[PDB]
C-alpha cells in the first residue's frame, strides 16, 4: 500500500550555494584621499587667515578704545 | 576583538538545534553508533540544513 517515504533531497537538488571569499573594494584611489585631505587643509587654511586678520583688526580697535579713555 | 564571538555563536546555536533535531541533545549527542547511526534523519531536516547552509 504506502511507500518509502524519508527524508531525501528534492528533485533536481538544492541550489548551488555560495562559499567563495566575497570581500569587494570599495573604491578611492590614495591620490585622491590625498588630494582632498589636502584640499580641505587648504580651505582651512584660507578662512583661518581671513578671520584672524579681521580680529587683529578687532583688536586693534579696543586698543584704540582703551588708549583714547586712558587719561 | 569580542564582536565575531556573538556573531557566530548565533549560528552555532542554529546548528546545535540541528544536532537536538537529529539526536535529542545539543551536544553530547551519541548519535554516530559502531554499526552507523542511531536514527533516521526527521523528516523537514535536510530543507532547514540547506536553509542555514
Amino acid at each position: 500500500a504506502s511507500k518509502v517515504k524519508q527524508d531525501m533531497p528534492p528533485p533536481g537538488g538544492y541550489g548551488p550555494i555560495d562559499y567563495k571569499r566575497n570581500l569587494p573594494r570599495r573604491g578611492l584611489s590614495g591620490y585622491s584621499m590625498f588630494a582632498v585631505g589636502i584640499g580641505t587643509l587648504l580651505f582651512g587654511y584660507w578662512s583661518m587667515m581671513k578671520w584672524n586678520r579681521e580680529r587683529r583688526r578687532l583688536q586693534i580697535e579696543d586698543f584704540e578704545a582703551r588708549i583714547a579713555l586712558m587719561p | 576583538a569580542m564582536t565575531p564571538f556573538f556573531w557566530m555563536f548565533e549560528e552555532r546555536e542554529k546548528m546545535f538545534e540541528f544536532y537536538e533535531r537529529v539526536s535529542g541533545a545539543r551536544m553530547h549527542a551519541a548519535y554516530i553508533r559502531p554499526g552507523g547511526v542511531h536514527q533516521d534523519l526527521p523528516l523537514g531536516l535536510l530543507d532547514d540544513i540547506y536553509e542555514f547552509s
